[PDB]
């Protein structure tokens, strides 16, 4: 189908760089969207065939190219936080074979920041299940939370005795701001993980939060008293107790 | 390549009465293929005020074409349409009869 | 406007019926389409019309009337999996823009048996900061309010399936660092019926 | 009334001369409403009727994208098919397609057709079904496994069984004057000789529309029309048809044949008497 | 009204 990277991206104002798109079907008809709260899809450049490109509803500030037909990068030359926005890439047959019907690409999150000085990986912390609910319900809730972090760029996910599960687990379609003034505001994203207490009461299974943060890169100028806000894994756990 | 050679037809839009308005048509047809080179004549001089129609065709797949000029027909005016294509050794040139 | 869309969320029980309603000004458009959006995710395709009457895929069935330009999708026996934004598009020719509306949401509410209304709060160790109020197991109906306290963090509500079980639990939690919070009052500002299980 | 719409588009390529000239045009029933020559000066679809002229922006900026899709179509499918054949590129091709539908006196679907020809005979075209196609030869057959993969009757079906008719009774409504018309027939008889041993008589038609007619020369019966010279139905220049037929009949016997004029525009099939 | 679907041949 339609394939594009990155998946996520944090730049400052001034940065350039490129979104990279491609389709495998043949197609002649390629566009670039940009999806934001009270808009909906919005065009910002297309192409009806190989070295051909053409803006749409809002083309300031990128550019892009055509020379195959199988790839159309969008690229923006000096970031800026307007530009912040999630970013999909359709396919279309148009002149070519097949029903008429464009598909959409996954995506690509970005964030643009006027200091990278705010990139913050979050916290994770499990919570043991509720004395009482183990008791009276017969079920067992866990609460991760990821805290602190910047952009809202994370992939949660639960881990119990050594695999991932789906089972139980309930996380927040997005997360949440915690200081709804600041656009160099943090997050933090909750999520349940429900077993009967006939899991948990065994001493010998591991449960862990895994959070998944897209951040700057190794090699990235910094040195701020921190940790460079990297791409990291921060997890949390805790053991099935025996009570 | 198919190729077929074009049929002319002089004639006017109206009865003519010399002295009266009218219009002088030249309607080819049946041909193929699509380019060809028509020609009204008066007194065997190129008419420039010709306007034709827009090339389409019929089921057999032959193209046919109108081409038209007003006028004002008198005893002594001679008419006749001039058409070129390959199908054609020579240009052919077809006079206007008042009666056909 | 192009393209207008049913309107805001569209809440609907489980195994209930699901319509959403389009509408276009182009009278010349000739193909439409219904696309499905889950937060966080790209628009998936899910139906395509390009004649006038009623089509049938699944549990959606849509229907084109071009004199009256108005396009529907009706999903039949709804499950919370079908929780998502759904958009309409709709097109004139292979060169011609893609236009989609605005979207309808719509929260798949489940059907909750046997309500265990309660406030449980949990407990970690030196991880940090706060503990943490979890509200599960209410009706469906039970909307829930948001930080009426900034410095306080509550989550909205949730549908988990327990499958082994075929059993839901709705649920909202909330959390704060201040000696002066606490799991009974972290809800006060939220309809919870007087069945609020409060261990304490 | 049986009306229909129908659109031509004639491509022909210019070997060293630059890009295939490219005409397209569309009717409905004997009267053309719209037309794109890549010759004309817009480079635009242009109304060719009055009625059609009321439709707006949204109309013609569309109806004139779409024509640029078909002649792109078109300046490619020159280039394919010149290769199915492997033709050198030192000749001119012509290719055309016409597609449409036809509406019952109830203004319903009864057919639809899109044939495609190339330099001047049938290439491929869809069946009444608008399910199965049809191939020539070893080559225009390639092109129709190409539109069974990819479902392309199916789209035409969509479009000739619906937005075909939709628009078509649309287009019959606005121009209710123009087109519901029927212009009968106009008629005339005239009688010429080079000198003895036969007549020259012609039958006349003239002012008539649609251009549907039918001229028979018969004698109380004999089937003289088998010996007859009639020339194609051709065009007035203000909307309406004439045509003619001729016998020449023996010094006598000319006042026992009678013409036999058939048009919707008449009752009752004429028959006039010398 | 043109037909929205050319396709090559």
């Amino acid at each position: 189908g339609v394939t594009q990277t990155p998946k996520f991206q944090v730049l400052k104002t001034g940065q350039s760089m490129t979104l990279q798109c491609a389709q495998d079907m043949n197609h002649e008809y390629m566009s670039w969207y940009r999806q934001d709260p009270g808009m909906g899809l919005r065009l910002i450049h297309y192409s009806v065939g190989a070295g051909i490109t053409d803006q749409g509803e809002v083309p300031n500030g990128y550019n892009v190219s055509r020379s195959t037909t199988e790839d159309f990068p969008l690229r923006l030359l000096s970031a800026a936080p307007s530009q912040t926005s999630v970013y999909f890439c359709a396919s279309r047959p148009g002149l070519a074979g097949g029903r008429p019907e464009q598909y959409f690409g996954p995506g690509t999150r970005l964030t643009v920041t006027e200091d990278l000085k705010n990139v913050f990986p979050p916290e994770v912390a499990v919570f043991e299940p509720s004395e009482a609910e183990i008791s009276h319900t017969q079920k067992a809730t866990l609460v991760c939370l990821a805290t602190g972090f910047y952009p809202d760029h994370v992939e949660l996910s639960w881990w119990v005795n050594g695999k991932e599960v789906h089972s139980g687990v309930s996380t927040d379609p997005q997360p949440l701001k915690e200081q709804p003034a600041l656009n160099d505001s943090r997050y933090a994203l909750s999520s349940r993980l429900r077993v009967s207490a006939t899991f948990w009461q065994n001493p010998r299974n591991h449960f862990r939060c895994q959070v998944q943060f897209y951040g700057l890169s190794e090699n990235d100028e910094w040195t701020q008293d921190r940790a460079k806000p990297v791409t990291q894994i921060v997890s949390a756990e805790a053991w099935g107790r025996a009570d | 390549m198919i190729q077929r050679t074009p049929k002319i037809q002089v004639y006017s839009r109206h009865p003519a009465e010399n002295g009266k308005s009218n219009f002088l048509n030249c309607y080819v047809s049946g041909f193929h293929p699509s380019d060809i080179e028509v020609d009204l004549l008066k007194n065997g001089e190129r008419i420039e005020k010709v306007e034709h129609s827009d090339l389409s065709f019929s089921k057999d797949w032959s193209f046919y074409l109108l081409y038209y000029t007003e006028f004002t027909p008198t005893e002594k005016d001679e008419y006749a349409c001039r058409v070129n294509h390959v199908t054609l050794s020579q240009p052919k040139i077809v006079k206007w009869d008042r009666d056909m | 406007k192009e393209v207008e869309q049913n309107s805001g969320p569209l809440s609907v029980p489980e195994g209930a019926i699901a319509s959403l309603n389009c509408t276009y000004s182009d009278r010349g458009s000739q193909s439409f389409f219904w696309y499905r959006q889950y937060s966080g995710k790209s628009p998936e395709l899910i139906m395509s019309i390009y004649s006038n009457g009623d089509k049938e895929d699944g549990r959606f069935t849509a229907q084109l009337n071009k004199a009256s330009q108005y396009v529907s999708l009706l999903i039949r026996d709804s499950q919370p999996s079908d929780s998502a934004t759904y958009l309409c598009a709709v097109t004139t020719d292979s060169w011609g823009k893609l236009q989609f509306g605005a979207g309808t949401q719509v929260v798949v509410t489940p059907d909750i048996q046997n309500p265990d209304p309660a406030v449980y709060q949990l407990r970690d160790s030196k991880s940090s900061d706060k503990s943490v109020c979890l509200f599960t197991d209410f009706d469906s109906q039970t909307n829930v309010s948001q930080s009426k306290d900034s410095d306080v963090y509550i989550t909205d509500k949730t549908v988990l399936d327990m499958r082994s079980m075929d059993f839901k639990s709705n649920s909202a939690v909330a959390w704060s660092n201040k000696s002066d919070f606490a799991c009974a009052n972290a809800f006060n500002n939220s309809i919870i019926p007087e069945d609020t299980f409060f261990p304490s | 009334g049986s009306h229909s719409m129908r659109y031509f588009f004639t491509s022909v390529s210019r070997p060293g001369r630059g890009e295939p000239r490219f005409i397209a045009v569309g009717y409905v029933d004997d009267t053309q409403f719209v037309r794109f020559d890549s010759d004309a000066a817009s480079q635009r679809m242009e109304p060719r009727a009055p009625w059609i002229e009321q439709e707006g922006p949204e109309y013609w900026d569309g109806e004139t994208r779409k024509v640029k899709a078909h002649s792109q179509t078109h300046r490619v499918d020159l280039g394919t098919l010149r290769g199915y054949y492997n033709q050198s590129e030192a000749g001119s091709h012509t290719v055309q397609r016409m597609y449409g539908c036809d509406v019952g006196s109830d203004w319903r679907f009864l057919r639809g057709y899109h044939q495609y020809a190339y330099d001047g005979k049938d290439y491929i075209a869809l069946k009444e079904d608008l399910r199965s196609w049809t191939a020539a030869d070893m080559a225009a057959q390639t092109t129709k496994h190409k539109w069974e993969a990819a479902h392309v009757a199916e789209q035409l079906r969509a479009y000739l069984e619906g937005t075909c008719v939709e628009w078509l009774r649309r287009y019959l409504e606005n121009g209710k004057e123009t087109l519901q018309r029927t212009d009968a027939p106009k008629t005339h008889m005239t009688h010429h000789a080079v000198s003895d041993h036969e007549a020259t008589l012609r039958c006349w038609a003239l002012s008539f529309y649609p251009a549907e007619i039918t001229l028979t020369w018969q004698r109380d019966g004999e089937d003289q029309t088998q010996d007859t010279e009639l020339v194609e139905t051709r065009p007035a220049g203000d909307g309406t048809f004439q045509k003619w037929a001729a016998v020449v009949v023996p010094s006598g016997q000319e006042q026992r044949y009678t013409c036999h004029v058939q048009h919707e525009g008449l009752p009752k099939p004429l028959t006039l008497r010398w | 009204l043109l037909f929205g679907y050319p396709r090559y041949v």
